[PDB]
């Protein structure tokens, strides 16, 4: 907690009407306190820490604040999300598909249960707004150089404790090694155990720390 | 028993053929409206999965019927991702469909969609059931530029098939006069793609082919030699050898 604002009403936190209307639509009505202090400052571009437990609406927060990021027309990949399992990864699709069922943003799940063709195909097609995925599957597109960095200001990873338990770590680092060092970076962890803490020493910067 | 256009969608064609050699009145609020009906109307009937080859060669004939220009203009539609009804139909397998849009030799073969890739691109990683879809596939790279590079890695159809270690698809692309030489924005081939995967068949195709040349270097100075000597493929780093000093 090293940042002042926080704001009751996801009417106040200056989103686009299309976002607000797909938010109240999905059935949310009153934003919980990690929503509150943190959605404002990660739109705003800021490095960003938190530790909520899972369960405190922390998935609404990055995703209220990548689909108010994204450049509609720009038909590109600027946000790409890290989970450690596919079904979690799946999930945040959804629910982020289903918060901008007003706005017009794709989001595609690199999952490691796919055809890999298919899914480059698809790619082929669209190069997706959103990105969403397991560490290893999301760097494998990466290094095949079918997903691109180029346009990638956002980079999320949702339970760093969960991922790097399950020995996701080369994968992460690698993927740091991919995206620009002006990327924006948000992490999440339940947990803060040597490893989250040493990843966030080493690629972030001024970030804003939130505990619940 | 011909497939008819419905009324709107022919009197879109009117008002199009009317005003297609006028930008201002092209440019205007109304017929853009207009516009955006006949291209939806279009893609509707064209670019789905369903889409049907009798009904889409029927509305071409329909679309010359009123006016070359016209056929011309609606052909080379493009939605929002920069896609076209030959980037679908190829994305769809949907060949005759394909088939029927290169037979009107009005379709721009070559146009690159907002991600950056050819319609022939995207069928160097589509699916082909039968013998007549790599027909229409093998007409498709004779007709366009088979040797156009990717706007995001730079990359062609035959390293794209490479990759994937698609032998057929590559068979096919170098029967269609596909260059074998070419470099990415990494400095790398369809060579060097094959020896880092591991693909000895289809080093076997490439090097075969007349003036391929295995002393390119990638931007890291790595040749196809050394990358297969690096990844531990043995069999394939004899083959390049082989080729490379005799």
């Amino acid at each position: 907690s090293n940042w002042n604002e926080i704001v009751d009403s996801f009417d106040d936190m200056n989103l686009s009407e299309s976002l607000l209307r797909g938010i109240y639509a999905y059935g949310f009505e009153k934003p919980s306190a990690i929503q509150q202090r943190a959605i404002l400052p990660c739109i705003k571009g800021y490095d960003v820490i938190a530790q909520a437990q899972s369960g405190t609406g922390k998935t609404a927060t990055f995703a209220i604040s990548i689909l108010q990021q994204i450049e509609l027309d720009l038909k590109a990949t600027q946000a790409l999300v890290l989970a450690p399992t596919r079904e979690l990864a799946q999930q945040i699709q959804k629910v982020v598909m289903a918060l901008g069922d007003y706005m017009g943003a794709s989001c595609h799940a690199c999952i490691g249960g796919t055809n890999v063709r298919a899914e480059v195909q698809k790619l082929q097609m669209e190069a997706p707004h959103i990105i969403v995925g397991t560490p290893g599957r999301v760097f494998d597109m990466l290094n095949r150089r079918y997903l691109s960095p180029k346009y990638i200001k956002m980079f999320v990873l949702d339970e760093a404790d969960e991922m790097l338990s399950r020995g996701f770590k080369d994968q992460i680092y690698d993927i740091f090694q991919k995206l620009n060092s002006n990327t924006q970076v948000v992490l999440l962890s339940a947990t803060m155990p040597s490893d989250v803490l040493e990843v966030t020493k080493k690629f972030m910067r001024d970030p804003i720390r939130i505990l619940v | 028993e011909r497939y008819e256009l419905s009324e709107k969608m022919l009197s879109a064609c009117n008002l199009l053929k009317y005003n297609i050699k006028d930008p201002k009145a092209l440019a205007s609020k109304d017929m853009r409206i207009c516009l955006n009906t006949l291209q939806h109307d279009w893609f509707r009937v064209s670019s789905q999965k369903s889409a049907v080859p009798a009904m889409v060669g029927d509305y071409i004939a329909a679309f010359e019927a009123v006016s070359p220009d016209v056929l011309r203009y609606i052909i080379n539609m493009a939605d929002g991702n920069g896609n076209t009804a030959l980037h679908y139909s190829v994305f769809h397998s949907n060949f005759q469909i394909v088939k029927l849009l290169l037979d009107a030799d009005v379709c721009n073969v070559d146009h690159q969609n907002k991600a950056g890739y050819t319609p022939i691109m995207l069928a160097a990683l589509a699916a082909v059931e039968a013998e007549k879809d790599m027909q229409v596939v093998e007409e498709l790279f004779s007709c366009g530029d088979v040797n156009a590079k990717a706007s995001q890695a730079g990359q062609t159809a035959l390293m794209l098939a490479v990759s994937h270690g698609r032998i057929d698809m590559v068979k096919g692309l170098l029967a269609c006069g596909a260059d074998v030489n070419i470099q990415d924005d990494e400095g790398s081939t369809a060579l060097m793609c094959a020896s880092e995967h591991g693909h000895v068949e289809i080093v076997k195709l490439l090097l075969a082919q007349p003036g391929c040349n295995g002393h390119l270097e990638d931007n890291d100075g790595s040749t196809a030699l050394s990358i297969a000597l690096e990844a531990g493929h043995k069999d394939i780093a004899v083959l390049l050898y082989a080729h490379l000093n005799f």
